[PDB]
């Protein structure tokens, strides 16, 4: 027979017929390169701590997601109450704003 | 002087702590527990073994009846058959053809290996704990069988130790035990008086030499074979034998926390839970003033290796230039790496190696010697082996294993947003004010 068991930091021990009980602890040694490239240090830090890179990852791009978006709105909406009072003349004259930001 | 430490009540591993004071040398105290045992108090509800069927001899009278001898032994029972004609090996016992009657008898009694091959059913209570310390405070190395009980102390060379109550009152034992075979199991054996056929306690003793027995077979008696001579019965078959055919495995294979079982005493020991509390007295005798003890002045560390492995997989090197030679306390007094020596000697002048274990990929601890306390850093690299036969000596922080890259990118994932979000703020109340003061 073949039969894999999982062994974490905390010990696993097994005894075969008649022989004296093994005990066996696991160690932080692998897979990947946290000194390395993003999918590198990913999978470094997945198969090591699951569940706590998911969340965090998950987190970390909701965050710049929202972030990234806020920014854009809020740059939108200074452009159109900079350039609207320029904007709406009737000869629409719009030198001072383009030339002191080049907002268009 | 009074300490109150704690540590770890994880057998077969050393614990280093420094003692401080305002004018005094720091002292190093370690601990090496070598066995924690946990012995609860059991009482001997009862002993079972293989039963034995035992028949008297069959009461045959010829042309006549009998009556029942009232019960008096365990299971007992007796029956009178009516119309028999036994034979034996000279011929017919009997001469009448009809209205011979045969009273047939059976009890059970424990089987004659009972003294040997028999279960004990015992109450498990209050545990008890014992720990067998080796200890050394100020260069005074002693081992002790302490109690873990709050209560007793222990005393060498005026220093006072006073150890427990333990943390967890977690055990292995539930209140219902079962011995058998120099092996323990978790079995909710039926109470005395209380056993069933076929099932384990189906004839219960108070003590192995005991004169009572309860017995609970489901004995009944059959008629005997026409022209025979014997007792028949009926009977549900062993209940030890049966509880042997369906042990499960005993408590050394089934234990949680690594507890290893023991018997004679029944005991548990080196179960990896909880966390002894230390008090100490120290008198003053061992502690040395500042001036008596070296001074340590330019000391630079350098981590020429360290793997963050189980054991002590770091070698620090430290330069130093000390007044005089001497022994110095070594510590972290932080927790990103634990130190194999509780003290190192200290010559004049040169360099000094401490063996270290950390979890950190990237470490940065502080060093405290004699008086100094040097700061050292270093990098480390992950271990050989996938799986090694110690337990882990150093301790995993929350971001122990983070590396600087990881660092990096998550400051510009979470940071630089930040940058952005304040950017726009000022664009926006920038824009704001602009327009607001240029309407008048
Ligand atoms: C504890 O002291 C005993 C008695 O000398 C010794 O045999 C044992 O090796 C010591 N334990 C350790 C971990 O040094």
């Amino acid at each position: 027979a073949v039969r894999n068991f999982t062994v974490t930091e905390k010990g696993w021990e097994f005894v075969w017929g008649n022989h004296p009980p093994k005990r066996f602890w696991a160690q932080e040694t692998a897979p990947g390169n946290p000194h390395g490239l993003p999918h590198e240090v990913i999978t470094h830090y997945y198969h090591r701590y699951p569940m706590s890179t998911i969340l965090g990852l998950s987190i970390c791009a909701a965050i710049a997601t929202v972030s990234v978006a806020a920014s854009t709105w809020l740059f939108c909406r200074s452009r159109v109450a900079c350039l609207t009072p320029y904007r709406l003349t009737p000869n629409a004259r719009i030198p001072f704003c383009l030339a002191v930001l080049c907002c268009a | 002087y009074e300490h109150a430490t704690t540590m770890p009540s994880q057998a077969g591993i050393s614990y280093n702590t420094i003692v401080n004071r305002a004018g005094y040398a720091p002292l190093p105290i370690s601990i090496t527990p070598t066995k924690i045992k946990l012995i609860p108090t059991v009482n001997l509800e009862y002993v079972t073994c293989h039963y034995k069927t035992g028949m008297d001899s069959p009461a045959i009278k010829c042309c006549g009846s009998q009556e029942c001898t009232p019960t008096y032994r365990p299971d007992e029972q007796c029956k009178v058959f009516t119309g028999v004609y036994p034979f034996m090996w000279g011929g017919a016992y009997c001469f009448c053809d009809t209205e011979n009657t045969q009273v047939s008898k059976a009890y059970v009694m424990k089987s004659d290996d009972c003294l040997a091959d028999h279960a004990e059913a015992y109450k498990a209570h209050t545990a008890s704990v014992q720990a067998f310390l080796n200890i050394t405070v100020g260069e005074h190395s002693i081992v002790t069988t302490v109690y873990v009980n709050g209560e007793t102390p222990v005393n060498f060379n005026g220093v006072k130790i006073t150890a427990g109550p333990l943390s967890t009152a977690w055990t292995p034992f539930d209140r219902k035990i079962v011995q058998y075979a120099g092996e323990i199991y978790n079995y909710d054996f039926p109470e005395y008086g209380a056993g069933q056929p076929g099932a384990f306690g189906d004839i219960q003793s108070r003590t192995v030499s005991s004169s009572d027995l309860y017995a609970n077979t489901n004995l009944v008696l059959q008629r005997p074979k026409a022209g025979a001579i014997h007792v028949p019965y009926t009977q549900a078959p062993s209940g030890f034998e049966q509880w042997k055919k369906d042990k499960a495995p005993s408590l050394k294979f089934t234990a949680p926390f690594g507890c290893e079982i023991y018997t004679n005493p029944i005991r548990a020991e080196n179960c990896a839970v909880g966390s002894i509390p230390l008090a100490f007295d120290i008198p003053d005798a061992l502690f040395t003033r500042v001036s008596e003890t070296p001074t340590l002045s330019a000391a630079e560390c350098t981590l020429n290796e360290c793997v963050y492995s189980s054991d002590f997989g770091g070698i620090a090197t430290v330069k130093y230039s000390a007044s005089k030679s001497g022994k110095c306390a070594v510590h972290v007094p932080s927790g990103t790496a634990t130190l194999k020596e509780a003290a190192v000697e200290l010559t004049e002048q040169g360099s000094a190696t401490i063996h270290f274990s950390t979890a950190n990929i990237h470490p940065e601890f502080r060093l405290q010697i004699c008086t100094s306390y040097v700061t050292c850093k270093g990098d480390c690299h992950p271990p050989k082996d996938h799986i090694v036969t110690h337990p882990q000596y150093h301790a995993q922080t929350f971001t122990a294993a983070v590396s600087k890259t990881a660092w990096t990118w998550l400051t510009s994932l979470l940071g630089g947003s930040a940058v952005i979000i304040i950017i726009g703020l000022v664009l926006a109340t920038i824009v704001a004010m602009y327009v607001l003061t240029n309407q008048k």
